């Protein structure tokens, strides 16, 4: 019902994979709990999880934000914080990061016409065969909107909140492509897609997320913000 | 003896009601709970009785400053500017309880409960102050009556009278000011402010975790208060039982040297400011642009200044002193 | 003593007012249901008793800016510039309980509820600075008096006084900027404002910061928006106790020169210790 979201202002634009390694890296070792629970870790082992992530990491303007999900993810972003902050003070003597804590009611009301919603980051690129198809909007539909329903309903039984049973969706276009990487040094990397515009028949209060593989910081959106339509203010 | 001041206050007057209201926002008094709440300081108000223009009688509310607040104004406005630089002038020292019997009413919280002489009371009456105002261990009735400011409105017509019923206005008097709270937390960007400060940009950041922490109270609050807008105008009444020359100089003086002063509440932000437009005396309008002067008015003058030169602290001694 | 300062902003102020309000194109304030309304907010706008030559009191909204933006203003503009380098300049050292008292008056949300002795309240309000705003964590009341920023209009005639008359400017004072568009109303530029700030009995040392101050007033902004270049302002005139002693060089001549010399000598001789003594919790 309610989502949390916390940002450290550190004074610069850092990726989100950077940002969750750097502060997986700051945490080693003391209160290993922690750092169970904010890595999505099984108990007794290292490993993440497949299931939907509660720990949530996205990319602010002005540095990395942390977002929680439900009373656990509030929880855990409650008795962490402190922590992050105490470590990032530790880390950076010369500068002074600043806390920004802002709650989020989530709530999904339908409506009868469609409102345009976009988002910044999807991962969408499955395979080379797929990402050609997007010149024609049927062949390319299917999986884009079966991605968007099975993301939108599996966060919302994570949240266990209600959703009506008759949404539809359907796909207007992105923006451009971007490379993205594990390290500087990675030669692996992915396509995602800037402003990916989908209608749906429905109102999305506060912060939401779609796609999968989120926890890397991938696929957050603000959907209560964009219907604000404050993105004309975009030119040189 | 009836005195009536007409009042004109450039800044809006705040008289805070006692009592926690809380306000949503835009304006909405006691909201329904879930939305936003927050706590409002509602201005000082008294129902009265009035008809608008409909011939039946109800009570509605009046954002008046009390009659309370409007005496003990008149009573520092007289002390700080009148008979402090006459005793200052003979150097003369008030005791610490004639200063508190003097400036409160009474020297302590326990009244001394018997009467007074008779010699002793009409001494006392006698006196340019303690004659208007009274009070002390052993109870004295003083001869000043003081009213309420009552804005001059729609709902005062049945109080005030239809005398000043040019100046009456229709709507509300009213305003909700917002004010906020900033820690300094935000106000830091660099290091360099924080020279000034211990342990720097580690210690501010380890006082911004206790704050985080276990401080919660914390320098963030956003919050508001009700003020009576300005321009408004104002009546005030002031009665005497049969007073002497000197006591009707000295309100005379006092109120040429009220301006000087605030009416109540927000002097952090220069509220209660007022400029005192028509002073009339039993019906006879004695102010001029100068202040309260001219011919019907000086032999008032002349009695106070005849009673300043001469008075000494003794008076206030022996009123503050206690029978017990 | 009086202080009358008048203020022109070459941008337009943006001081703006709590609540949400929606416009349509046209720009009329909250549209029927049936029209495509946009988000505004709106600046803070005081209602005003005032007459426009017909003798009837109607109340008028003024578009203003808070006497308690311009207290934080003053407060602000008077540390950074003169007492914060005069404490770096002696490498003075401010515990955060005197930083956040000075900077905001209370160090902490509860305050003591309690009187102080009166030795330490001779003392602070005779500090340059603390004297005049104060508020700590015992509640001191301070000198410094600071109206709102009222603009010489019709609508405030009724509250400047018989001054400044002529150059009053009729016509409305606010307009809508659209930035769908983010649209938030903002006072057109160029319009002077009456800046009244009175000192109850003040020592030279405090009216000589408040003139340092008023000098390095004009390098900060107004009622915040410091993106997209809101709350430039300039100081045409400014009026010490019915006298003018403004210069375009800044508050100067052989009138004011004493406070600058008491100003100086009491910045040479302050220390942390009284800051200290101030933000020190009594329980």
């Amino acid at each position: 019902m309610f989502v949390t979201q916390v940002i450290f202002n550190m004074g610069e634009r850092a990726y989100p994979d950077r940002a969750r390694a750097m502060v997986a890296e700051l945490m080693d070792g003391v209160q290993p709990g922690l750092v169970a629970t904010l890595m999505n870790y099984i108990p007794g082992t290292s490993t993440s999880r497949t299931e939907f992530p509660t720990v949530q990491f996205g990319g602010a303007s002005d540095g990395f934000c942390l977002l929680g999900f439900g009373d656990g993810g509030g929880a855990i972003v409650r008795d962490a914080v402190p922590l992050i902050h105490a470590a990032l003070a530790r880390r950076m003597p010369d500068r002074i990061i600043q806390v920004e804590h802002k709650e989020h009611s989530l709530s999904a009301e339908a409506r009868p016409y469609v409102l345009s919603y976009t988002v910044p980051r999807m991962v969408v690129q499955k395979k080379q065969r797929h990402a050609e198809r997007l010149l024609h909007e049927a062949e390319g539909k299917a999986h884009l909107e079966g991605l968007f329903l099975r993301s939108l309903q599996r966060q919302a039984a994570a949240v266990g909140l209600p959703l009506p049973e008759n949404l539809e969706v359907e796909f207007k276009g992105a923006v451009g492509n971007f490379a993205a990487k594990h390290n500087p040094n990675s030669k692996v990397a992915y396509r995602g897609l800037r402003g990916a515009v989908f209608d749906v028949n429905a109102r999305l209060g506060g912060i939401w997320t779609a796609g999968f593989m989120l926890s890397k910081g991938y696929g957050q959106f603000n959907a209560t913000h964009q219907l604000s339509g404050a993105v004309n203010a975009l030119s040189e | 003896m009836q005195i009536e001041v007409l009042i004109r206050n450039i800044t809006p007057i705040f008289s805070a009601a006692p009592g926690s209201y809380y306000v949503s926002l835009d304006g909405t008094i006691n909201p329904p709970q879930g939305a936003s709440r927050f706590p409002l300081t509602r201005a000082r108000t008294m129902t009265v009785v009035a008809e608008t223009g409909d011939g039946v009688a109800k009570a509605v509310p009046l954002p008046i400053v009390p009659g309370n607040t409007m005496r003990n104004l008149l009573r520092r406005t007289m002390l700080k500017d009148v008979i402090e630089p006459a005793l200052r002038d003979k150097s003369a020292q008030l005791s610490i309880g004639a200063y508190a019997t003097a400036y409160a009413g009474n020297s302590s919280g326990n009244p001394d409960g018997v009467p007074s002489s008779f010699d002793e009371i009409v001494t006392m009456r006698a006196h340019p102050f303690l004659g208007l105002f009274g009070g002390g261990p052993r109870m004295l009735q003083g001869r000043l009556m003081v009213d309420s400011l009552y804005p001059i409105h729609q709902f005062s017509q049945r109080i005030i009278g239809s005398d000043y019923i040019n100046d009456s206005i229709k709507g509300g008097i009213t305003e909700i000011v917002w004010t906020r709270r900033n820690d300094p937390i935000l106000q830091l960007g660099s290091p360099d402010d924080a020279a000034v400060i211990e342990g720097g940009a580690q210690a501010a950041n380890d006082w911004i975790t206790s704050l985080l922490a276990t401080t919660k109270r914390g320098l963030k609050a956003f919050n508001a208060h009700e003020v009576v807008i300005a321009g408004v105008k104002w009546l005030w009444r002031i009665n005497v039982d049969r007073p002497s020359e000197s006591q009707i100089g000295l309100i005379l003086l006092a109120l040429n040297k009220l301006a000087n002063q605030r009416i109540a509440g927000g002097h952090a932000k220069d509220y209660g400011r007022f400029v005192i437009e028509d002073v009339i005396l039993d019906g006879e309008s004695v102010w001029t642009p100068s202040g309260v002067s001219g011919q019907a008015t000086e032999q008032f003058f002349d009695a106070i200044a005849e009673a300043l030169d001469g008075m000494t602290s003794s008076e206030f001694e022996q009123f503050a002193a206690s029978a017990k």
